[PDB]
């Protein structure tokens, strides 16, 4: 939520998206369509999996310890044992809480950053043939086919072929 | 139309999951996973650990040789399980520093007992009792020797035992506290007893306390239990003139991974690496909220009952 | 300070601002003015209050404990008690320090991010009738009234009505 | 003019506050709040906790029944406050394992004493002393019974007491260490004493140590204080032949939230949930730097004297 | 890696850069060149040094403690001492790990943010005389000298002198 | 050409360094620094701390006055170093609660001994032994006094010592456990001994335990060592009728920064503020993985063997 992409200038999500996490949706002169982008989804999935499998691997193995349940009242030694146990439990619960609280924030912020990165890349591709409409979509001022949007999707859009037509369409 | 449009967006799910963040306390994401294991199966799996079920016997009674714990001779355990239905059915006894001996024998992992030949001249061996019947007749503990006067005298016992091996030896002995001042002189002609057990670096001297006690199984006398550890190169000397419960040998002392646990859960033939007094619990999660007493590779005990970690983006539905 | 909005391309603050935390200040053909924006201020205040009231709620309640002040010198038990107390104090002071150190950084970064979000929204509203002058202000190339700036403030600016005039003013 | 301008910005304050960050150590923000409570009011509020002010008495003297602590009979406390001006004005005594008994009685929360009818036949009861005057005549502790010889003999006392209730019972007894070998045989005809107190699972035997001690309030004899705990279903047996400070009953043992604290601060009628030896401190902040001894819902003791948390943006003035 | 500048739309690094951390490299009508920018490098160095010298200052000084190595087997006290030591070691190793794991991420993200800040400043300077070519470089549509690039480097570029020439060059 | 170009970028290095992050486990940066100090020099520097090398003596033998530790009289230490080649060459002895006395004297930092004039009338002073030769003749500890019968009797010793100074006094005394019942009555005419040492607030009474022990250096008798602490304004009284190892004075008790450490590392003339049983280690890093026993301003012991902190950007080479 630091970049303002998810829950920011993109109003809602797409519940019909089942291929990946991030994707496109175009409205053309031949109809409508929809697709996904594998790279951003893969980056997010790899980062989240790395984090998850980072935290959950084990570190402790204890065999013999002290007594923690007593049937009598004795004195100093029992008091010290109970104090030690209470201190250990209270000091580990705080770590358990803080780790989750920090990692959830970092996960949310990185999954928000990936969307902004994809948006900025798509903006940088359409050099001066498109205008940002403010709600997550680009208005492309020249006429594409279903093969023009796919060149924008797999990163080989050639902007200089449609430059003169777009400039005469948008500025006059 | 001579233009086009290209919109970007992300996915959402109808029901998401509420998680906590640094800023918000309830924020809805598309997916979350649980981090605190808070349930148990109810049984104690016997793999790959070696579990010993102390059905009706404690550790100390199985050490001394109670007649209803004679199946526990040379038991080798990796984790001793003590039940609450345990009881004693022999001579009433008492252990000063009971927890120390219980934790010393629990963490050793063996009840291997090597018998040794002591020479007690001038006394009568193999004393018995009617409170510790082993079969149809009177009996006693199987690892101890109750010496009394031989005819009309009780000489000063003075015995020695060297340690020429390369491991430590654990000796268990005791002292007999009689009930009246008449049964003292009828078993040990001296009007006062004393037991000294000494190594080259320590010594223990105990004196019997004549008096009356509550009736336990038909007796008002008592036995106090002590122990000694002999290291390689040392020597043991026992001096006495009455009220001696002599040993018959030594236990072998080891070091490793072994412990003891009080639990009333049954034992099955599953496979698990963690054991709690409630049963075995899986160890796929880093934290647990079942019991703070654990054996094996167990997760840590926390006070929270649920902690969810987000594994997806935020959920913004239509 | 990660986005470069506060103490970045905005030189100083406005000490005459007493309504909210973020606001506007326009220079028109009829005079000057000033106002505030409630939404960004509200988001920042809600986040900071949530964080604050998150950390300060209580968790401990202790009634009987061990002795921590002695009048004699005794031996092993007193040494172990003093060691336990020293370890507990040293382990809690580190947490006290680290929590504050992390949360101050996060607060500063989020209060910096809100300004950048407001700026980017205002830039996205003025589609091609404005140019960014580099110091936090927009030069609007058509002529507004005191009612044109307020349409930009409450999020209902219609860019296509002034498009031709602005394009002829800025590009020729 | 045919153009316009629209500038954006944030607010600033003339004096801001310096806070620490991950990168910087002193960065100026518009506002900050304090997190460490480092001052105390100076008084101990008596709400909603039940505070008992031990003006001139300790806990053990109020337990035994010192004649200047007779106002503390059946005192029920939630927190006992012990002053430094406390002293003893009765028979000089001694407690082995004093801290254990002090912490056992402090955490119980009651001085409720049920008197029981013991039968001591052959001895004289209600012994007195001139160092423990209760009124104009000689006296003793009010919870103990000093038995001496009756005419010319001192038989072997042997008494029993069963526990048929459903709570634990605490018995306090003692042994008398005389000064010379002449006053031993003039109070107990036997030349050596012995006291045995036994339950079905434990036993304590003590023998008096004749010798001279420093003069304390006019006496060179001493008293040693011991205690026993009887659980429901158990039994208590007392055997002796001299040097016995018998009990008169039992204290009721409870479990809950109670403790003890040494402090010389007065008590007022305010309301606070945390109590330190300096007085009551508020608990609005998570941390505190006043005292590491605390009772109630208290903040944690840290070593830092100030910690400021930022609640605003950065401060960039004109 | 949250802003997508380093290892993002900038393909690789410059191993011939030995003056500073961030710098420029221009291709002119009189040849090529290279230089550095002191301010971004200085900001990054100051932040990283502040962090480093923040963590490494000492806090502990212990003189008398408990025994931690024993030659016998004794019982309860030795068990409690070993438990205390094991708990302390296990609780300090986790902090040692987490501090480094958090600070490395923050360092990487701030050193990535400085590059994006420099890029955005350079973009804001060239108001409408330049176009972003998508790989980290700007195409400047008027003709500069070796003294025109240096005015862009020390922050005194005057865009309005070359505006008409650039607008006629890029749009027609 | 009528245009230009201006590219931006960052630096890279050919070999970078792998560090761990919140997301990745191995990410390559341009530079990193080490945070865990994991090596030692091997020697113990004697600056600016005051190190004392206990070559062949322990602390207790240097306290009592062993004849081969007479160079350690009034040694003032800041850290005592105990070697493993240490042994005893005097009368065989024994200390109940050995660790308590060792830690009490180790943390005091002085062996300063003030001799006092006790008056023992009716006994013979300066007893000797053939197991503790100091020179060519028999000897004993230099801080203790072995009293035996004078001709044909052994009266009841009763001595006093007041404390009028403004510091605490430490008295070290002992009791002699004989071997047979014939050597008891040939040194102390009484058939049973007893030693009482009392202050105004405490008392210790010990009784000798006759018996046989293993032969150590030619003797089967023993000595048990006890200690007493007298606070300003108090008084000490010693009562006995046999088996007393009297003191000759008192040690001065201080409070400060001092300790003890078992190590077999040599001592050099370098400068270091931290000392481990492996030698001195630098303290430029916050963490260390050498030893968990440390003295001075030492880094904390962690379980990890390496932890690298990034001090540069990410490394993306050509
Ligand atoms: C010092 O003081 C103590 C305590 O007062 C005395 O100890 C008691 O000693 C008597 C021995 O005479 C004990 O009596 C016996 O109890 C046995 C167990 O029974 C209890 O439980 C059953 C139910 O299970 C009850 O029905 C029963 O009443 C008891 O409460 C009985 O089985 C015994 O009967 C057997 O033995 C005696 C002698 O062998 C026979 O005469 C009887 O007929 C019967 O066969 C007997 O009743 C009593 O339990 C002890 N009490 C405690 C609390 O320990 C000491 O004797 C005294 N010492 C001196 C020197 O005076
Ligand atoms: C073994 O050794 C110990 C120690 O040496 C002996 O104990 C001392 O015993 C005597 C008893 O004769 C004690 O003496 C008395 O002290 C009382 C308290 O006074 C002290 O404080 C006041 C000021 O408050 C001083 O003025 C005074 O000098 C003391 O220092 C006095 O009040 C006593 O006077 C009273 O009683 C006696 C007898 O009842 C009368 O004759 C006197 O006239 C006077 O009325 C008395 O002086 C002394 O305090 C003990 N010392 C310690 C350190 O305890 C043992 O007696 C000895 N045992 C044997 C068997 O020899
Ligand atoms: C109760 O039981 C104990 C244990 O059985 C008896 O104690 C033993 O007592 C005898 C004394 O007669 C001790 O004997 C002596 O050992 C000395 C040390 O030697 C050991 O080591 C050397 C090598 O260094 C070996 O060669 C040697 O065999 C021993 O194993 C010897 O130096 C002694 O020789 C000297 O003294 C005696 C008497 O002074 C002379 O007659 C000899 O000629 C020689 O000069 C002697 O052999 C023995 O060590 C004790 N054992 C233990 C384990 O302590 C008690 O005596 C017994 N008590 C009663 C009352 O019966
Ligand atoms: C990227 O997408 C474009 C979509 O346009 C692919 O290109 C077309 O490729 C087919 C196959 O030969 C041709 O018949 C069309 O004429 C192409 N159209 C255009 C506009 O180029 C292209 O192959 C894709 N490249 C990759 C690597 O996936
Ligand atoms: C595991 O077993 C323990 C001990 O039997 C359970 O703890 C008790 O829970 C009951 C019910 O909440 C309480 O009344 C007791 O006071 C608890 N005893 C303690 C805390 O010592 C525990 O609930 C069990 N856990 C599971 C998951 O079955
Ligand atoms: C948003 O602000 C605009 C400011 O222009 C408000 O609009 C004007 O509304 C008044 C009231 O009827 C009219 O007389 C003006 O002609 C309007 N001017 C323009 C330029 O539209 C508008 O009402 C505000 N809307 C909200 C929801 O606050
Ligand atoms: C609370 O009371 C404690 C104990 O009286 C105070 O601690 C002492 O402070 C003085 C002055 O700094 C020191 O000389 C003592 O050594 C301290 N005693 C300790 C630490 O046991 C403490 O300062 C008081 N706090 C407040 C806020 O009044
Ligand atoms: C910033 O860089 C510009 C580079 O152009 C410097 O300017 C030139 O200054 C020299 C020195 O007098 C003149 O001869 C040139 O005609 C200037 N050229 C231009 C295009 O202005 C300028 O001095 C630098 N300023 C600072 C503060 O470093
Ligand atoms: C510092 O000294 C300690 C103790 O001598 C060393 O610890 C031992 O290391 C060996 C070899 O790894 C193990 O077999 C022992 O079990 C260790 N003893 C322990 C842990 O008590 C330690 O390795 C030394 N460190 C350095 C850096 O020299
Ligand atoms: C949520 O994540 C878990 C593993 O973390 C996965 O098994 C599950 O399929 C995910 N949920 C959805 C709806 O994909
Ligand atoms: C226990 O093991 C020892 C040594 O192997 C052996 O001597 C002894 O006989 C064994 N016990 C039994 C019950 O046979
Ligand atoms: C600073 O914050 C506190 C509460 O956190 C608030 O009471 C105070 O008014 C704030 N300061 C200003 C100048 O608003
Ligand atoms: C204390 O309480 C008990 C039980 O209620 C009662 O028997 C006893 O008399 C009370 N004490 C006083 C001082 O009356
Ligand atoms: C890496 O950093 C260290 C100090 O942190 C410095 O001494 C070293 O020169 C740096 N490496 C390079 C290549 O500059
Ligand atoms: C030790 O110091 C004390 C007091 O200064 C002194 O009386 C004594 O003689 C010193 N010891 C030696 C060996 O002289």
């Amino acid at each position: 939520g630091l970049f303002g992409a998810i829950a920011g200038f993109i109003e809602n999500g797409w519940e019909g998206m089942i291929d990946g996490w991030y994707g496109f949706r175009h409205q053309n002169s031949e109809g409508t369509g929809q697709a996904a982008d594998l790279k951003s989804t893969q980056a997010a999935i790899d980062q989240i999996n790395g984090k998850l499998n980072r935290v959950i691997e084990k570190t402790n193995e204890k065999f013999h310890q002290i007594e923690k349940e007593f049937s009598e009242v004795e004195g100093r030694i029992q008091d010290l044992e109970k104090y030690v146990e209470d201190t250990k439990i209270d000091l580990w619960s705080y770590n358990a809480e803080l780790l989750v609280a920090l990692e959830n924030q970092h996960t949310i912020d990185l999954t928000d950053s990936e969307m902004n990165k994809l948006f900025e890349k798509t903006r940088r591709q359409l050099r001066e043939n498109a205008e940002e409409m403010g709600n997550g979509c680009f208005k492309i001022y020249h006429k594409c086919d279903n093969a023009c949007i796919e060149s924008i999707r797999n990163g080989t859009y050639d902007h200089d072929v449609y430059r003169d037509e777009a400039l005469n369409n948008r500025f006059q | 139309n001579s233009t086009a449009t290209l919109c970007l967006g992300h996915h959402a799910v109808p029901n998401g999951t509420l998680v906590k963040t640094i800023t918000d306390d309830q924020i809805e994401v598309t997916n979350a996973t649980e981090l605190v294991q808070s349930s148990s199966t109810g049984k104690i799996c016997n793999n790959p650990h070696r579990i010993l079920d102390g059905i009706d016997c404690t550790l100390i009674d199985a050490l001394l040789g109670d007649p209803h714990c004679d199946v526990f001779q040379n038991e080798t355990w990796d984790l001793f399980v003590e039940r609450s239905k345990a009881f004693s059915n022999c001579y009433p006894y008492d252990v000063p520093d009971y927890a120390s001996l219980r934790s010393l024998v629990a963490s050793s992992g063996t009840l291997e007992f090597i018998t040794e030949g002591f020479t007690w001249t001038g006394v009568t061996q193999n004393g018995g009792s009617n409170a510790c019947k082993r079969g149809p007749g009177s009996g006693f503990f199987s690892r101890l020797n109750w010496l009394t006067k031989s005819g009309s005298t009780y000489p000063v016992l003075n015995v020695t035992m060297p340690n020429n091996d390369n491991f430590d030896k654990l000796y268990i002995w005791g002292i007999h506290h009689p009930s009246t001042n008449q049964e003292q002189t009828s078993l040990y002609v001296q009007a006062s007893g004393r037991v000294t057990v000494s190594t080259r670096r320590s010594q223990q001297t105990i004196i019997p306390n004549i008096g009356s006690r509550p009736w336990v199984r038909g007796l008002s006398s008592r036995i106090s239990i002590y122990w000694t550890i002999v290291k390689p190169g040392d020597v043991l000397v026992i001096n006495s003139n009455g009220n001696l419960i002599a040993p018959r040998g030594y236990f072998k002392m080891r070091t490793g991974k072994s412990s003891i646990m009080r639990s009333d859960a049954p034992i099955d033939t599953c496979i698990s690496e963690c054991i709690t007094p409630n049963g075995s619990i899986p160890n796929d999660k880093p934290f647990q909220n079942v019991n703070k007493i654990t054996y094996g590779a167990c997760p840590k005990y926390v006070k929270q009952n649920t902690l969810k970690l987000a594994t997806g983006m935020r959920n913004v539905p239509e």
